[PDB]
RNA sequence: CGUGGGUUAGUCGAUCCUAAGAGAUGGGGAAGCUCCGUUUCAAAGGCCUGAUUUUAUGCAGGCCACCAUCGAAAGGGAAUC
RNA sequence: CUAAUUAAAACAUAGCAUUGCGAUGGUCAGAAAGUGAUGUUGACGCAAUGUGAUUUCUGCCCAGUGCUCUGAAUGUCAAA
RNA sequence: UUAUUCAAUGAAGCGGAGCUGGAAUUCAUUUUCCACGUUCUAGCAUUCAAGGUCCCAUUCGGGGCUGAUCCGGGUUGAAG
């Protein structure tokens, strides 16, 4: 019950991963992968837009 | 002095100068509260003849009432 | 430093939350601020009848500096020097006994609206300074006409506060010289010659010209834009 | 001589709308600089059901342009809009179902929904389930757009008024019979107290203008003047015609 | 014409200086004495036979106390009227509208000895 | 009927929270008793300094765009057998 | 549903149909208001009516009265 | 349009001028125009912003400026 969470230690309330007690280890994996491939797509988009603006 | 000039100039209400002053003032007072404190009489000669003295103890309030 | 690196942020639409900018143009000001700015706006939006806004035709900084340089040689007595010359006059009543008159004639600027209007009407004022910031303006609006009819030279000047400074008040709304000392006759004659050039010899033409009717920034822009379009 | 049932509706005591279970007011995003000059991307997070409303509601999260936080806007969901879909709102947004665009930046014959009457009133027209606005004309000079309303009305509104591409979801809802009084009971239970309706011919004369008599009949014309007063407008008010649509 | 850079479009009321009060005259000129001192807190002991059983057995002194007195004031007034230690104070308002305190003493003290010092049973 | 005795709580309830709703203020209305309105068209605001000797800690920066209050002993709610 | 003489064939109902209204709007409140209900609403909606499941059908009449119509603008017409 | 009216907002970007590119065929002149950093994806975006440049009087840090163009202080729109 929600006020009992103030009495237990941090270990019961947390997983030792990023977004530990908030997200569910598949949504975490999904958001890492989504992050990484979107910055790689961002630099591909940057180089492609720079090429098509420096060529024409 | 000047209160006689004020007296005779307040009666020319549909003159150009008092029409301009009337319009700017009716916008001004409508932008304020319905009852509000006036810092000084806008008709000081009318205040003289109605009994106001310019000393501590006399207060002017401006007030607007609905017509009709 | 190789440890430092340049980010630069993309403050476009839809990217990188906008920085702190000057939003002073967009401030919801308090109502007294809004109404005192918009009163100034409305008073020049409307057509202004020529009797008022012969004000804001003002004695400019050079001749007004000369005018206040002469008028500040004729400042009225402070309470300190009045208390000094009253004890000296009491000693004169004790031992001097001329009549009551050890004190000389005083040479001071004349202030107060009823007093200066009386002096103009009796043709005693040699020069009348009239504040342009008197509210209500109906208190001082008849004074260029009365000065012109009595032949008293008048200057509309900036500062009821500044006239109050030389008459030891906060606000004075008028100031007058009715006689000056022997040294200052030349200065008063030069000042009257420039002041009548600006105010009383222009008064016949200034009585006809309506003021105001000034468009705003955006209305002036779209006023000349359709002039270009025509 | 008693105040009648339609005159009691304006006092708003037991005739208020039942608003506990509703999700909030469905509006467009505020017409800010981002929508006025470019676009902004939000995200559909939930498609939920609004009580009393036939149309489902999209919850769309936008980033706040001036503070670091998230703004949840409540949209009326257009048909085909799905959770996780990006929604683009602004002058530069594209012609996709769910996108929010000004009507001047939109071609002819385009189907839109949640249309502002005036730019910035955050959605007024074609909000009920299955309803849409056709764009039928553009007058670029002194910018105006002619639209067709779901009642068939032609209407000239501003080109800066925004609409949302698509039709409102929930269409076909009135295609089902309710079959029974309880389904109308539960329909009106979360709208407002306007059901069941006793007929005025079934009342006493004190209760209705149609009340009374030894048979249930009206006795005067049911067509009432527009210039009639409260208590008199109980019938077919300001009817241009009556009867069946038969030529 | 330099103007303040406003990074907010909301004007707020400025934080003007507040002076504390510094009156020319005292408000009531004589401070009141203690309106609930110990002789006010403790009215009298209760000498019912049920109370005497609690004195003789449970080591609880039973008092009629003021209606304005909380358990802190009862404990403090007992502690410096009888020079005892107080383990617990329990309190009820009686049906006749007066307050009764069951003051349990620390086991360093005999309530029978203290009650015979006071003058009852 | 007459005379007394009896109701002990950190843990059970109230107290607190919000509900439908009630309701001050700002403001507008009304001859007025009062009506509307509840965040409105108001200059509506008080919280930590990162931890100490020129500190009753402030005369330091810095943040928050929220806006009275009442409303359930069957709703929500810290904890006793 | 007529509490305390009428439980019905009455009322409601789903279904059917008509009417008004695209918001500085319809219908309805309030003495007024910088006031309200519908409305945290937008024609698959709100508001006013009639009829009363399904089946099958709903004929003729616009003279009267009502309602309505950018409809005729020297018939009548108040105050200014 | 400035009274009045309607509307919205944390009154945030309104109006006017300002680099280029050109299907303006620079006509030696912005008579003349458009584009104002974001669209495969349910990630992320906050510390007066890193960078660059200048000064502190240097104290393990601080203050300007630019990054982020000026000017008008009309919050923005409608209506009159
Ligand atoms: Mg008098
Ligand atoms: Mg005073
Ligand atoms: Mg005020
Ligand atoms: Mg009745
Ligand atoms: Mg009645
Ligand atoms: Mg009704
Ligand atoms: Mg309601
Ligand atoms: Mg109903
Ligand atoms: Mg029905
Ligand atoms: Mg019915
Ligand atoms: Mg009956
Ligand atoms: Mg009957
Ligand atoms: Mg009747
Ligand atoms: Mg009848
Ligand atoms: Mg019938
Ligand atoms: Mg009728
Ligand atoms: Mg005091
Ligand atoms: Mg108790
Ligand atoms: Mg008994
Ligand atoms: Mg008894
Ligand atoms: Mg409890
Ligand atoms: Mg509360
Ligand atoms: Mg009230
Ligand atoms: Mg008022
Ligand atoms: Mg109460
Ligand atoms: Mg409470
Ligand atoms: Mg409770
Ligand atoms: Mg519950
Ligand atoms: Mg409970
Ligand atoms: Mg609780
Ligand atoms: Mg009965
Ligand atoms: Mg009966
Ligand atoms: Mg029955
Ligand atoms: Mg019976
Ligand atoms: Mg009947
Ligand atoms: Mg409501
Ligand atoms: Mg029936
Ligand atoms: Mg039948
Ligand atoms: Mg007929
Ligand atoms: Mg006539
Ligand atoms: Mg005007
Ligand atoms: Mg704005």
């Amino acid at each position: 019950r929600p006020r009992q969470y103030a009495t237990v230690s941090k270990t019961h309330k947390t997983v030792s991963r990023a977004y530990g007690g908030s997200r569910c280890a598949n949504c975490v994996k999904e958001r890492i992968i989504r992050a990484f491939l979107i910055e790689e797509q961002k630099i591909v988009k940057k180089v492609v837009k720079e090429q098509t603006e420096a060529a024409k | 002095g000047a209160y006689k000039y004020l007296e005779e100039l307040q009666r020319k209400k549909q003159s150009d100068v008092l029409r301009f002053l009337q319009r700017v003032r009716v916008w001004e007072y409508r932008q304020k509260n319905v009852i509000h404190r006036a810092a000084r009489p806008t008709r000081p000669d009318k205040a003289r003849r109605l009994g106001y003295k310019a000393k501590q103890g006399f207060v002017i309030y401006r007030v607007r009432v609905r017509r009709g | 430093n190789p440890l430092t690196h340049s980010t630069p942020k993309n403050f476009g639409i839809g990217q990188a939350v906008q920085p702190k900018r000057n939003l002073s143009r967009y401030v919801k000001w308090p109502e007294y601020v809004r109404v005192q700015r918009q009163k100034k706006i409305l008073s020049i939006r409307l057509k202004v009848p020529p009797t008022i806004a012969q004000f804001q035709y003002t004695l400019d900084r050079n001749t007004a500096a000369e005018t206040f340089k002469l008028f500040n040689k004729y400042r009225p007595e402070t309470a300190a020097e009045k208390k000094e010359r009253l004890t000296k006059e009491a000693a004169a009543v004790a031992e001097g006994k001329s009549k009551q008159d050890a004190s000389p004639k005083p040479y001071a600027v004349k202030y107060g609206l009823n007093h200066v209007v009386a002096l103009i009407e009796n043709k005693k004022a040699k020069l009348v300074l009239i504040a342009n910031d008197v509210d209500p303006i109906e208190l001082v609006v008849f004074l260029p006409a009365l000065c012109k009819k009595m032949g008293v030279p008048y200057a509309i000047v900036k500062g009821k506060a500044r006239l109050g400074t030389l008459v030891n008040q906060k606000t004075s709304a008028v100031a007058a010289l009715t006689e000056v000392r022997a040294e200052d006759e030349a200065a008063l004659a030069k000042l009257v010659s420039t002041i009548d050039a600006n105010f009383a010899d222009k008064y016949d033409e200034v009585k006809k010209h309506w003021g105001g009717g000034i468009l705003g920034n955006k209305a002036q822009a779209k006023m000349d834009k359709r002039a270009k379009n025509s | 001589g008693r105040v009648i049932r339609n005159q009691r509706k304006g006092a708003g005591s037991i005739f208020t709308s039942h608003t506990r279970l509703r999700q909030g007011a469905a509006k467009l995003r505020t017409l800010d600089y981002a929508e006025r000059h470019g676009y902004i991307r939000g995200i559909v997070k939930q498609i939920v059901h609004d009580s009393g409303r036939g149309a489902p509601l999209a919850k769309v999260v936008f980033r706040d342009p001036y503070k670091y936080r998230l703004r949840e806007e409540i949209f009326i969901a257009n048909e085909g809009v799905h959770t996780g879909q990006f929604i683009y709102a602004g002058k530069k947004a594209s012609l996709n179902v769910g996108n929010v665009l000004p009507l001047g930046s939109v071609p002819e014959g385009t189907i839109v929904s949640n249309v502002e009457e005036k730019p910035g009133d955050r959605g007024a027209l074609a909000r009920a389930s299955g309803n849409y606005v056709i764009i039928i004309g553009h007058n670029p000079d002194e910018n105006k757009t002619r639209v067709r309303l779901p009642s068939g009305a032609k209407k000239v509104i501003s080109s800066d008024a925004r609409g949302v591409i698509g039709v409102i979801a929930g269409g076909g809802r009135v295609d089902k019979p309710l079959l029974k009084a309880g389904r109308a009971f539960h329909k009106y239970r979360l709208k407002r107290n306007s059901w069941p309706k006793t007929r005025g011919v079934a009342m006493n004369p004190v209760d209705h203008p149609h009340g009374g008599g030894n048979h249930q009949h009206i006795g005067k014309a049911s067509t009432i003047s527009r210039g009639a007063v409260s208590g008199q407008k109980a019938g077919l008010i300001a009817a241009r015609r009556t009867g069946l649509l038969r030529g | 014409k330099a103007l303040k850079v406003r990074t907010s479009a909301t004007f707020r009321l400025p934080k003007t200086l507040k002076l504390a009060r510094a009156p020319k005259y005292a408000s009531k000129a004589v401070p009141h004495y203690n309106r609930l001192d110990s002789y006010k807190v403790i009215e009298q002991p209760i000498t019912s036979e049920t109370a005497m059983k609690k004195v003789e057995d449970g080591n609880i002194l039973v008092f009629q106390v003021s209606m304005k007195a909380n358990k802190y004031q009862i404990k403090k007034a007992v502690k410096e009227l009888y020079e005892v230690d107080v383990l617990k104070v329990n309190t009820l308002v009686r049906p006749n509208g007066t307050k009764k305190a069951y003051v349990r003493l620390t086991a360093d003290y005999d309530a029978l000895d203290i009650a015979n010092r006071i003058g009852y049973i």
